[PDB]
RNA sequence: UGGAGAGUUUGAUCCUGGCUCAGGGUGAACGCUGGCGGCGUGCCUAAGACAUGCAAGUCGUGCGGGCCGCGGGGUUUUACUCCGUGGUCAGCGGCGGACGGGUGAGUAACGCGUGGGUGACCUACCCGGAAGAGGGGGACAACCCGGGGAAACUCGGGCUAAUCCCCCAUGUGGACCCGCCCCUUGGGGUGUGUCCAAAGGGCUUUGCCCGCUUCCGGAUGGGCCCGCGUCCCAUCAGCUAGUUGGUGGGGUAAUGGCCCACCAAGGCGACGACGGGUAGCCGGUCUGAGAGGAUGGCCGGCCACAGGGGCACUGAGACACGGGCCCCACUCCUACGGGAGGCAGCAGUUAGGAAUCUUCCGCAAUGGGCGCAAGCCUGACGGAGCGACGCCGCUUGGAGGAAGAAGCCCUUCGGGGUGUAAACUCCUGAACCCGGGACGAAACCCCCGACGAGGGGACUGACGGUACCGGGGUAAUAGCGCCGGCCAACUCCGUGCCAGCAGCCGCGGUAAUACGGAGGGCGCGAGCGUUACCCGGAUUCACUGGGCGUAAAGGG
């Protein structure tokens, strides 16, 4: 009638509901960052970013993202994040951007 | 650990005209050889019980209804029966049939009085029938306490000891000695008993007169050795329904019913040609016959049967000599009351079902797969006795019909299938109305065939009263092939079974010698046709005594058509006469019914002819038309409630009766 | 299975004599001795000219009558000498020369070709050592062909070892009748086979 | 090293030309016969449905317990019942269930084949290299108690372990944005800033073994892209809006309208678009002189699909065949409130069909997953079974033996044939008997060594008491087709355009080598015929290798 490899479905459960937290912090977090950051918010704004930017390199660990996965999310965050600071506000505390 | 003594075995059938109680009885046996309780539907053809020390297998199905043929059937594989009588339906006319048709085979039997609660119900009037009717000697072997609804407890003679019933639920019984009077009433049938038995064990006869008792062991021994002879028939009694006289009539099984080996061996033949008896040792040959086919949906294709020798084997390889083809037998089976008892192995005298084989349709014979390639009797003989027009609507139907039999034919070979070879219509060899009936019904549902059903057509013929002589010209004179053929003949009738005669009565030559051949298959031809409704007019002869020709016209086809012309009219011109089919027939019956028998035969268009006794019935010969003739069946077992049967055969075509010459202009 | 049933008919039909027998078609009788002429009712009859076919058909019938070998295997083997490098005549003589069975005839362990057969069948026959049954057997260049030892003394095997105590065996085979032994020197050849056969009908005739 | 033609249009001829046959082949069926063995092979149809059993697991050397059998009992006696090890039951967590096995439905397409491109990528386990393994917290089952339920299970409290999760640290070093350097599609560097590591088990215990973390390299397997090749129908001729291109996003391991927004009107097609039919592709297979024609079962490679359809989760990998969710169809249980399923896995059932097998034995070998191991799982596989389905080998006898029995057949009645055939005579001795009896199996493990080389030792056979070997050993299965011509093989009697034959031409209408029987003969032989289908013959679609005045064919 049954096979014990039902174990794995309930950890598939587990996992999915773990890794689905960090997914979507990220991604609330890479946007009140870029939001600000536009908005003129220029330290604060990097603040933030620095922090995004943690816990994606921080979710590659696990099998979350991975490879480019989290590279790739951050080349773009403090890629726009960058490209919105240069909307006149000259990055000002030593956020995650390189001088 | 040999659990197969062999001489532990019953098999038997449960037979008696319908109303009886056959059924009812089976699934009561069914419930007695199988309560336990110990601290721990007639579910496919045959099944296994046990009752005390003894496995039972039983096939209730008999019916006897019109068509028995498979009563008949498992009377030949099984040994023993029990010949359940309505003791209720006292002025009793079927109690009958049922028996006459047993010892027809060759196989023992005790007798049951079933209803002997519901009113009417005297044990007596059956004994006072069994030697009355069929006339055998029975045994009374039970005495029933409270006749009919004072049903309490009963007594057996031969073991003078009494048993009650408190209540029909089966339960609270008991051995409850004799209640005051009744005692007295015992004794002289337990005299009779074993004065009876007497005539079997001559210890059992001198031990009386000197004035000793037989022993209960001794005295049984008669009674049994008596009954398998066919010379004697024990009587027991109970409401089946109450549970009465059931688990009595159990033992009245082992102690008196035949075991596989009592039983005189079956013969068979080896491929060469001789006959041989079959012995019931597990190691000989294997040889085994079958039964019956079943479908089931959880191990599909079944094949209930009954070895004789040898001892098939789960997982071996069995072959049917029948249909010459290699089996492979994986699984055997037992049929608890209840559940699937998957067994390895059927030794001789046993029974149960295979599960695998393809080709082993019913009556086969299965032998070892390189044993003496035999094939047993089975012979059974029958036919049928009413039938009807079965024309498939649109040739749609024409064909579900075809598949209709192509597997109906397989699972029911008690019937035939035939193509009218003179008008496409196809008959239903049945055994019985009840027979093609519910075919009908199975025949037109499971299959959605929705054809007509009435009766069959007349194979009629044509001919005339009067001689006569007429022209057969033909001429076609314009300018070439001339076509110029001319005859005269002599027309004249012959006696109702003549034939056909034609004379080449020419002189010198006046109609050539290389045409005369053609002339006739004109005439010859012409003849299908009739002039009155166009049915092959016969009985009689021609005289082809003129006619000339031309030396360039004539051809040897011009002349087949004058001739087809002189008679396509000499007979339509010597007053013709529809002929109808006069049969023969032959109803035995009971000068009891004899008197109506021949009057509705009378009135039946038909004239006596006869009646030369025979056994104690009497036989009827006369002849009938095919049209007052239809469904015959249903009226004669009217005529004699089911003591009446006859036969059938052609014999000459007649006249209609004038009224019936405008009647078939149709 | 090798034939079997009358033979010096065949002897006979294919009208060139043969010596399936052995021994007796050598006496005044080897069947068309005293009837040279084809079996059946009619036979000693007028024969019509034969069909271009009818010719190659019977020159192989005569060459597999000879060595008495089913069809099959005989076709087999042309088809084999065929692929074969080298003149595909000769060739197929070649086998059909080198068959244990036949080896053993042209020793002299048997009179007949019938008769070798069942030598070599019922282990009387070795093969440098190891006991053969085979008869289709293909012997190469440079084996013994012996008498095993539980047979060697058995009347059969000496009666005919016996009648070799002079004669001559094949340029392609030496004998040495104590011993009972048989080398296989070389492939016979061509001429050393003197058979009234044509191979090249046969071949034309596996060509159709 | 390879090429054969014939019959049939006419009174006769020559040409054209169609039809037809002899040859080979088959997952075959059907008919009549059928003795042995070896190696192969066996649902081609309903990708219809399916009772039953088994086909995927495993680590106690990751962790805490429940239950049971042992030690010593914790305390002074049972008490708060602890400890170490060996069974167990599930729960945790770790790998493996994505390999293996089945199938051809779909698909005419970068699916496949072949040859390449990845400055556009991925790769658990396995090798080699470099540096690490520093502190802390934290939940959830199991377990107890309580509640809902017919059932499947489920909900609520409260504990608790770990190689489970989480924060801080050090970062050999890697990831990002910016700038410069080499390079040249996103490839290597380099400086500022910023961001990220980790786990502990066993022993013989400062040394190993198995793990962990990061990074560089190898190896293996893959994703994506491109040139060329990849069937029939023009009585399918025009097709196209995410359509073709662009900019910027999103998405991905990675390119890309793969998706979105918004611009621009473009992209494709007689070199055959679009539409319709059919089909899984190849190595190969059959045939053929070759070119070519067919074809794609078994074995190997790729793809695709797992009742029909959609979808994500986990994860190095899957949109997962014995995982999950939803719709629909069907099967089952039901306390009808809701549950359980998917044989195109092995075997088998039913239906269908002309037709295609045992619910077998073994993990002995090979191979695979888990483990330090012992070992466990393994219908993969190694074998057995049934089937002349194919192929190969073998037997039913060998040597004698009559101017020649009998019977039967023909006859010119002299006789001819069957035919050395039988008989009979010797001789060998399949089957069958006692007896002996394997190869496949030498490692993993253990002991010396140094748990390396090398040396030594032990346990391991389903088939199988089978093959085979020695001894003993009886004359011991033949059929089927054909006999007018192509085409080898002819007489008699029946029959009378009947019955029947028949691939073609034709045979049969009183003497039939053509129907039916007999004798005889030819072919082949455990087979022999028939029916399907493909190549050949057919230079009869002609590249090799054809034609068009009148044969079919020149367009007004
Ligand atoms: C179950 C048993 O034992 O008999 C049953 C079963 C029974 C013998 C049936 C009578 C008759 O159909 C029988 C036939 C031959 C009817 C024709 C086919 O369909 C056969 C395949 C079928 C086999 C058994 C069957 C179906 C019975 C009856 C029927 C009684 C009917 C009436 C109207 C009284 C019986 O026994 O009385
Ligand atoms: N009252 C009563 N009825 C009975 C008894 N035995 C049988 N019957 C009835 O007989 C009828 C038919 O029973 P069944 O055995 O099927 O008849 P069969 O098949 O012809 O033997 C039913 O009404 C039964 O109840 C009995 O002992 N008492
Ligand atoms: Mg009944
Ligand atoms: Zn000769």
């Amino acid at each position: 009638r049954n096979l014990s490899a039902l174990k794995r479905h309930r950890q598939s459960l587990k996992r999915r509901l773990r890794n689905k937290a960090k997914k979507s912090a990220i991604k609330t977090l890479s946007k009140k960052a870029i939001q600000l950051a536009q908005e003129g918010k220029a330290e604060e704004a990097l603040k933030i970013m620095r922090k995004a930017e943690s816990l994606i390199d921080k979710a590659a660990k696990g099998s979350t993202l991975h490879k480019n996965a989290a590279a790739r999310r951050k080349s773009r965050l403090m890629r726009k994040v960058r490209q919105l600071l240069e909307a006149a506000g000259a990055p000002l505390i030593g956020g995650g951007l390189s001088a | 650990k040999v659990e197969y003594d062999l001489k532990r075995l019953r098999n038997i059938g449960i037979a008696a005209h319908i109303d009886a109680g056959k059924t009812t009885t089976t699934e009561r046996i069914l419930y007695y050889t199988g309560r336990i309780h110990k601290i721990g539907t007639i579910t496919a053809a045959v099944t296994t019980c046990f009752w005390k020390d003894h496995r039972i297998n039983i096939i209730d199905t008999p019916g006897h209804v019109d068509f028995t043929i498979e009563v008949e059937r498992s009377m030949r594989v099984l040994d023993g029966a029990i010949v359940v009588f309505d003791s209720s339906q006292g002025v009793e006319p079927q109690s009958e049939t049922v028996w006459r048709q047993a010892e027809k085979y060759k196989v023992p039997r005790i007798a049951f009085a079933n209803k002997m609660d519901k009113t009417g119900a005297d044990l007596w009037l059956v004994i006072r029938t069994m030697q009355e009717r069929l006339g055998a000697r029975p045994v009374v072997m039970q005495l029933p306490i409270g006749r009919e609804d004072t049903f309490s407890g009963i007594i057996d003679v031969l073991r003078m000891k009494a048993y009650t019933y408190g209540n029909d639920l089966g339960t609270d019984i008991r051995e409850i000695p004799i209640p005051e009077e009744y005692l007295d009433q015992a004794r002289e049938y337990h005299e009779k008993l074993v004065e009876v038995a007497a005539d079997f064990d001559e210890n059992i006869m001198l031990k009386y007169l000197e004035g000793e008792e037989p022993t209960e062991e001794e005295l049984v021994a008669a009674i049994r050795k008596g009954t398998i002879d066919l010379k004697i028939t024990p009587v027991f009694l109970g409401s089946a329904l109450k549970n009465k006289g059931v688990q009595l009539l159990l033992d009245a099984v082992v102690d008196y019913l035949p075991s596989p080996l009592d039983i005189p061996p079956i013969k068979g033949t080896t491929p060469e040609g001789e006959v041989v008896e079959i012995h019931p040792d597990p190691n000989g040959p294997l040889a085994a016959l079958a039964f019956k086919i079943m479908a089931d949906p959880y191990v599909g294709r079944l094949t209930f049967i009954r070895v004789y020798s040898g001892t098939l084997t789960s997982g071996s390889y069995v072959y049917n000599t029948t249909k010459g083809r290699k089996e492979r037998v994986a699984r055997l089976l037992r049929m608890h009351a209840n559940h699937r008892e998957e067994v390895e192995e059927l030794k001789a005298g046993d029974l149960g079902a295979v599960v695998g084989l393809k080709e082993t349709i019913t009556g086969d014979t299965l032998v070892g797969e390189d044993a003496p390639r035999v094939i047993l009797e089975s012979i059974e003989v029958p036919e049928p006795v009413i039938d009807v027009a079965i024309e498939p609507k649109t040739k749609a139907d024409q064909e579900k019909l075809s598949q209709a039999l192509a597997r109906l034919a397989e699972e029911d070979p008690t019937f035939r299938v035939s193509t009218h070879p003179e008008t496409g219509q196809t008959i239903i060899s049945g055994m019985g109305e009840l027979h093609l009936e519910i075919i009908v019904d199975r025949l037109k549902r499971e299959f959605k065939v929705d054809a007509n059903v009435g009766k069959p057509q007349v194979a009629y013929r044509e001919t005339i009263t009067k001689p006569v002589d007429v022209e057969g010209k033909f001429i076609r004179q314009t300018g070439g092939r001339g076509q110029y053929g001319h005859v005269k003949i002599k027309v004249e009738p012959l006696p109702r079974g003549s034939g056909f005669e034609f004379v080449n009565a020419i002189v010198g030559g006046v109609i050539p010698k290389e045409y005369i051949p053609a002339v006739q298959k004109g005439i010859e031809e012409a003849m299908q046709s009739g002039p009155l409704i166009g049915f092959p007019v016969v009985d009689i002869k021609v005289t082809l005594y003129d006619g000339s020709y031309h030396e360039v016209d004539s051809s040897e086809m011009a002349f087949k058509i004058a001739g087809s012309m002189a008679i396509k009219e000499a007979v339509q011109k010597g007053d013709p006469v529809i002929l109808e089919p006069i049969m023969r027939v032959e109803v035995t019956t009971p000068e009891e019914y004899m008197g109506d028998v021949i009057g509705d035969l009378n009135a039946r268009r038909g004239q006596i002819l006869g009646m030369e006794p025979r056994g104690n019935a009497q036989v009827i010969r006369a002849f009938v038309p095919l049209a007052e003739m239809f469904g015959y069946a249903t009226d004669l077992r009217s005529k004699t409630q089911g003591r009446g049967s006859f036969v059938m055969f052609f014999d000459h075509y007649q006249e209609v009766p004038k009224q019936v010459q405008e009647k078939l202009i149709k | 299975g090798r034939y079997i049933g009358p033979v010096c008919r065949l002897c006979r039909r294919e009208g060139v004599k043969l010596y399936l027998k052995g021994e007796r078609c050598y006496s005044p009788k080897c069947a068309m001795e005293r009837r040279p002429y084809p079996p059946g009712q009619h036979g000693q009859k007028r024969a019509r000219r034969p069909s271009d076919y009818a010719v190659r058909l019977r020159e192989k019938q005569k060459l597999r009558r000879i060595y008495g070998i089913s069809e099959r295997q005989f076709r087999n083997l042309f088809e084999e000498a065929s692929k074969k490098k080298g003149v595909t005549g000769s060739v197929f003589l070649g086998l059909l020369e080198s068959r244990l069975d036949n080896v053993v005839y042209r020793l002299g362990f048997a009179v007949s070709r019938r008769q070798a057969r069942q030598l070599v069948r019922h282990g009387h026959i070795t093969v440098n050592g190891r006991r053969v049954d085979l008869p289709s057997y293909r012997v190469r260049p440079g084996d013994e062909i012996a008498v095993a030892e539980k047979s060697r003394n058995l009347e059969l095997i000496r009666q005919n070892l016996e009648a070799m105590k002079g004669r001559k065996v094949g340029p392609w085979l030496s004998l040495d009748v104590e011993g009972m032994k048989g080398k296989f020197l070389r492939l016979p050849d061509r001429e050393d086979l003197a058979l009234p056969v044509n191979e090249q009908l046969v071949i034309e005739f596996y060509s159709r």
